[PDB]
RNA sequence: CGCGACCUCAGAUCAGACGUGGCGACCCGCUGAAUUUAAGCAUAUUAGUCAGCGGAGGAGAAGAAACUAACCAGGAUUCCCUCAGUAACGGCGAGUGAACAGGGAAGAGCCCAGCGCCGAAUCCCCGCCCCGCGGCGGGGCGCGGGACAUGUGGCGUACGGAAGACCCGCUCCCCGGCGCCGCUCGUGGGGGGCCCAAGUCCUUCUGAUCGAGGCCCAGCCCGUGGACGGUGUGAGGCCGGUAGCGGCCCCCGGCGCGCCGGGCCCGGGUCUUCCCGGAGUCGGGUUGCUUGGGAAUGCAGCCCAAAGCGGGUGGUAAACUCCAUCUAAGGCUAAAUACCGGCACGAGACCGAUAGUCAACAAGUACCGUAAGGGAAAGUUGAAAAGAACUUUGAAGAGAGAGUUCAAGAGGGCGUGAAACCGUUAAGAGGUAAACGGGUGGGGUCCGCGCAGUCCGCCCGGAGGAUUCAACCCGGCGGCGCGGUCCGGCCGUGUCGGCGGCCCGGCGGAUCUCCCGCUCCCGUCGGCGGGGGACCGUCCCCCGACCGGCGACCGGCCGCCGCCGGGC
RNA sequence: AACACGGACCAAGGAGUCUAACACGUGCGCGAGUCGGGGGCUCGCACGAAAGCCGCCGUGGCGCAAUGAAGGUGAAGGCCGGCGCGCUCGCCGGCCGAGGUGGGAUCCCGAGGCAGUCCGCCGAGGGCGCACCACCGGCCCGUCUCGCCCGCCGCGCCGGGGA
RNA sequence: UGCGAGUGCCUAGUGGGCCACUUUUGGUAAGCAGAACUGGCGCUGCGGGAUGAACCGAACGCCGGGUUAAGGCGCCCGAUG
RNA sequence: GCCGGCAGUCGGCAGAGCGAGAAAGAGAGUGGCGCGGACGCUACGCCGCGACGAGUAGGAGGGCCGCUGCGGUGAGCCUUGAAGCCUAGGGCGCGGGCCCGGGUGGAGCCGCCGCAGGUGCAGAUCUUGGUGGUAGUAGCAAAUAUUCAAACGAGAACUUUGAAGGCCGAAGUGGAGAAGGGUUCCAUGUGAACAGCAGUUGAACAUGGGUCAGUCGGUCCUGAGAGAUGGGCGAGCGCCGUUC
RNA sequence: CGACUCUUAGCGGUGGAUCACUCGGCUCGUGCGUCGAUGAAGAACGCAGCUAGCUGCGAGAAUUAAUGUGAAUUGCAGGACACAUUGAUCAUCGACACUUCGAACGCACUUGCGGCCCCGGGUUCCUCCCGGGGCUACGCCUGUCUGAGCGUCGCU
């Protein structure tokens, strides 16, 4: 029964939904349940960064946004053959790989190699073995980096 | 309170044509609970009116500039004596309000002259005061785990945690905030700006790093400064006794004039 | 205050736990102190109650200076009976009244070999304190 | 008329294993309404919800595109926000109602059939030996059996792969046992057991103190311990614990090192030659259900029913043509996610015995109905039973005494004991039922501890007493000061100057331009990014002036006044 | 008052709550910006399942722009001088820069008076005119009518402009 | 002639009425049904009409004095005893 | 409602006013002894005039009205007496209600500033529980009937014994079973509660005891029928059917 | 004065309201997240010196064994223990045991009937009889054994 000017409104109430009402009292607990368990993964990867493999420069689809640049899902096949590291080799040394993303452009090509190339130069790849076989790095690279790399890896500046 | 309370049993009221008024009864049996009426707020046992859910709105959110608002103003309101006094601790023989001392109080790792320390400051009466305050609650709260009750005592702000918060612990009243994270609940209990502080020599001098002055940014906050006064002569017993607006005032009309 | 998060601190919880204790529980928790000049020969606070312990009475109807042996400790009414602490019944018995081991000293210990192992060992943890807190 | 293989199908108390049922809060697969709304009602809505059925797990499901998009393109699945109460659906009414993208939590990819190549190179079971065997495994020996060519194992799956020629520098991982050192972050991974500080000090109130006062620095001692509980009240120090990067003793686990017995000698790039696709399935017609999906979103029954530069999709049906994106009809996969059941806990601005779960107690008990099922009422003596010994009346229930307890004015349904109602005593009244309002009067129980009646200041008179008044001296404290304009510090949400701190200062800028890294081209020339460098706005040092203030923000003399103490 | 209904009495319990959507009014903070939702970072959570912080500080919601069913479009003109027909039209450079009328709380000047200067105060009359109301104008989008002009990479079933 | 005026938001309750002077419809008439203006009850107590919806007077914070309206002044019952 | 008034308590740093018919100043200049003065102003406060005071549904405002719990606060109260309850005591406020005095009681409780609600009862043929009038009233009347003496006991109309008189009249008020009941069967003791009076009594209570099978039944057989396996159906728990 | 009736007050009765307590519920949060043919859940029946109900337990029946701890349980008796001894009581519990029905499992629920082996009484197996123990349900996998077929074939 409206009565002087209310909007008519449609409230999706019609069906039983207190059976079905989710209470988010869970949220500080959650938290601390999500940053516990990040503390501790990232304890297991003592010289690995927290956040994980990198991730590639990505432009937005949609042409709403059209300019943004994201963190993408992994680096193409197509933009590791260039930097010369195959593909089931950059999983195991912490780059992000798939193998569904396609590559139209040129810029955005070179964009994703430089980034990959100049990743290879700070990486400190330790021996399998304590004594260092071929192509792994120094013992004088090792003892004055003890730490992680807190938040993503290379951030991305838009 | 829970759902199924009031609706595990299963009660029809009896037609109309006997001598009960329409109230949902129990079916039957030789029990004491037999035809005696469930399903109302009315009867013995039963449901509640309005039962009380668990999705009610507990918590309110208030806005960042607003909660950084009443905390300039609590701070400014640790300063003004007539203000802690009103609240009621005793500072009669505090040296000086702005309680600033070393950085050797960070270093303390004993209760001893912790408890040393308040004296030599003279601040040892509000303590004093809070450990005659200590008495039973009045009402059910006793056995809901709140069966004492005292009053609060001076609060020490500490820059740095290497054993301060570890001395003043057992001394009843005193509640260590961090420059950082400083609150508002303890810093105006009760919602009463009054609130006697103790500080070191690295939290009060970051104090202007946390906010800055009026000319200056936060420096740690990203986007705050200090709100505008809105009037800066407060004392207006000077304003009115200005020789500028007394010579602007007319005669004042002071003989009473009766019936 | 309790620190610990799986420390009861609950009114309901506290009483229903020092009620409904068992019976090895139930030793423990009646512990009396020991006399003056035990405490500087023993280095021990306080010890659970014994058969044949004789006792001075501290507080009550019946607080005095009499030194007075354990007849039998009836620990499901957490208390226990001294030989000198009764009182008469209506009908000329005597009924040994009870005295709570919190309001109990402790003169002298009746020593055997498992009692001599607890004087040493809480001893022995007074000292850790000692050594580690200088 | 038989024997011997093979295929189909039986019997086994054959040898060895496997499934049933229960719980079911969360999940998956079905089946599946009506109350209700639309002010009726039939589509709609309730709602794919309640009920019914089956199935597991500690999570399940889903999950690595026959995807979204039309963009300079993103890229498994799951959850939150937002898109959004939007596109859309709807007797276009009520109402119903997504999805893309973006920001996040988490983030891990893979394996088959086929195509092929390897002498079935494979797997299961029985006997013997060695090892350990309380989650029956590893190695060896057996013309010891069986499965398997109606296809096991290795390479190998769309991201191409395989086989040959040729270039690059090559040889660590896994499995089954054994032992050893680091207690292995929430401070030592988990579980269990035992312990760790300080008043029962003096006096006092009480039945009992945990009450009150005091204890050389506000008091006695500890406090990395002042939470709680018990103790005859209200306990930091009486006790258990509490705190602790505290201590001691067992049991279990993973990560590291070494030994034994095995398996495995498995790469990438260039060139050449080959191969590569899952059928009653997609799709179409029709029907029914569902969906926002609307000329049919999705799922099913029937009929038709394929192709390989093919097929699917590109939110309006159809025909033609360019494109864009995937590869369906096979399968596995933790994490972010849910959890009113159970185990063990913690907490509460929650209720406090007609409340809170039906159930604080011998509660799903007593009891009711043949049954499905329904289903209560019921907490409190006292600090301690010290639960009333004993005398007398009565057969006894019941009393009078006596006795205990501070209290029975707490006497076994006993913490206090209200009202309705009743018994008895004191007073008063009573034939217009009783009761009430206004106004008085009378009579009572208590109160004013009333019953020669309140004081407060100035002055006058005579009777008495101080080590005393004014004015001076010294010391201290305080106020004021236009001291017309004393000297010196401090501050300014006011400025000037040095534009000095510029480097012996950081920040920000959509203000410009020696070094380093990268690709393109022939040590050089052009591009991109970053770091210096200059400029601007904003915070700091120096001198002086000016302005304001010390009256939200002062130091020493000086001048005045007031107060106190001591001399007179 | 009823020959209308309920009420023998007493004790306890007993009925406009909560969530979401809103509209208005009010208080506060910031302000053409606002907000921290969600997430992450500090110290183990006693109090703390609190607080503080974020090239996540704006992804996003709302608002700053509306009008059309949609393809789409999208909020200012005037003065002065010159070039072609004074053709109220096209092209070149400076100025005002967001209209005007009426009513408008306040403030300014203010004749005079409370030999002769300054501090106020009142003052007939004259004004720029807050907010707000009414009206006339002006501008944007959809639509109707009357017509001409301009431009090109593609001169057209092109696009734009006027009243 | 008298009164300080204008204007904008939300917004409960109401949507069964009745009576009376006058006008008046149907009906023989009705304490009947149905209309117009105005005033009342509803929502309102008080004095009076013995009693009382709407009749006359008069509208109300708690009181003292005085004076009245309508009604009244043999007694009930104040007042012509 | 008043363009209401009051910051003026401007004191040997002083001169104590602006109720008064009339638009504006108890304004600056320059030539001719005795140390003195009542209240105040929670400016959400104080004070002065004028008018008015009804009220249903309804709306608004103030509560130093009240209950419960929470953050502060009262160097708050309390076993020399808290909450609760009673009161022919003293009172306050218009009122919601509140403060003391006495008695019982024995262990927690209250005021102020804000916060929050499961916050105020006279009704709802309201719920639970308790108690009245009725009222010592209706009633203890279906089936012919009891009387005398003795015993036990404290107690006899109801128990037992003896005698008398009766009734059921062999389709019984008898002697035995099936179904059902489950210790109710028997002895002793009690008379607290039940046997609508009583009871020395009972099917009430407390102690104990008591049911013995080759031949008596069940067990075996099958009837009406029920119900598996095979088979078929069903999404499914499972369903159909008893020779298909 | 009476008897009866009304109001108030004191005291004594019915009643258990209010108040203060609470080994209890409700809600939220955390960790784990585990049933069963080696017999689950549930149910029945028994078990203490005196034991009705609750709880616990299963003919070893108020608990057995072991570890930890260390002088009790208790309502009343009793008796173990020396606590100078694995030792009273408690907790943990990892060894043993766990009656009947129940997915319930030899056939059906009357607790009645069966069969196949082994052992001891009968007996010195020679058949009855009795007692004890192990087996005997369905569905289904691999393998073994014995089979069936005018199924397809060869040998004859």
């Amino acid at each position: 029964a409206p009565s002087r000017n209310g909007m008519i409104l449609k409230p999706h109430f019609h069906k039983d939904w207190q059976r079905r009402v989710a209470t988010w009292f869970n949220q500080p607990a959650r938290k601390i349940r999500r940053r516990k368990a990040r503390q501790a993964r990232a304890r297991r990867i003592a010289p690995r960064p927290a956040s994980g493999p990198l991730r590639p420069i990505v432009r937005c689809p949609t042409v709403r946004y059209h300019t943004k640049v994201r963190a993408g899902r992994g680096f193409s096949l197509e933009e590791l053959r260039v930097a010369g590291i195959h593909k089931k080799v950059a999983r195991t040394i912490g780059i992000s790989v798939d193998p569904r993303r396609r590559n139209k452009s040129t810029e955005s090509l070179q964009a994703n190699v430089q980034r990959l190339k100049e990743y290879r130069s700070k990486l400190v790849l330790f021996p399998r073995k304590p004594s260092a076989p071929k192509k792994g790095d120094s013992s004088a690279e090792e003892l004055k980096l003890a730490t992680q790399l807190t938040g993503p890896v290379m951030p991305i500046r838009n | 309170v829970s759902e199924l309370a009031g609706h595990q049993t299963s009660a029809e009221s009896w037609g109309t044509g006997r001598a009960v008024a329409r109230i949902p009864r129990v079916r039957g049996g030789g029990t004491h609970r037999s035809g005696q009426g469930a399903f109302g707020n009315m009867c013995r046992g039963g449901r509640m009116f309005a039962p009380t859910k668990t999705w009610r709105r507990w918590h309110r959110r208030v806005n960042t500039t607003q909660k950084r608002y009443a905390i300039c103003s609590a701070l400014a309101a640790s300063a003004l004596p007539a203000l802690v006094m009103s609240k009621g601790h005793r500072i009669e023989e505090v040296p000086e309000l702005p309680l600033v001392v070393e950085d050797k109080v960070e270093g303390y790792k004993k209760t001893k002259e912790a408890v040393l320390l308040l004296k030599k400051l003279k601040a040892w009466n509000d303590i004093k005061k809070v450990y005659a305050s200590q008495r039973m609650r009045a009402g059910k709260g006793k056995m809901r785990n709140r069966r004492r009750i005292q009053r609060r005592g001076p609060c020490v702000i500490y820059n740095e945690d290497n054993g301060i918060v570890k001395a003043f612990r057992n001394i009843p009243g005193i509640t260590l905030l961090n420059v950082t994270k400083l609150n508002i609940l303890k810093l105006a209990p009760g919602g009463h700006v009054g609130r006697f502080c103790i500080w070191t020599e690295s939290a009060f001098r970051k104090l202007d790093d946390l906010y800055g002055t009026w000319r200056k940014a936060a420096s740690l906050k990203s986007n705050y400064n200090l709100p505008m006064h809105k009037m800066l002569n407060t004392d207006l017993s000077r304003i009115l006794k200005s020789p500028e607006i007394q010579r602007a005032l007319r005669a004042p009309r002071k003989k009473i004039h009766r019936r | 205050m309790k620190f610990n998060p799986f420390v009861t601190s609950d009114r309901s919880k506290n009483r229903k736990r020092h009620f409904n204790a068992p019976s090895h529980i139930r030793r423990k928790i009646m512990s009396s102190p020991l006399s003056k000049e035990l405490r500087q020969k023993y280095n021990v606070r306080s010890m659970p109650i014994r058969k044949d312990d004789e006792v001075q009475v501290v507080r009550g109807h019946y607080k005095g200076q009499q030194i007075g042996k354990v007849v039998q400790v009836y620990r499901k009414k957490y208390v226990i009976y001294i030989e000198r602490v009764q009182r008469e019944k209506a009908n000329g018995t005597t009924v040994h009244v009870g005295i709570h081991p919190s309001k109990v000293v402790i003169t002298r210990l009746k020593l055997d070999k498992d009692r001599k192992k607890i004087l040493e060992r809480k001893a022995k943890s007074r000292q850790v304190g000692k050594e580690k807190g200088k």
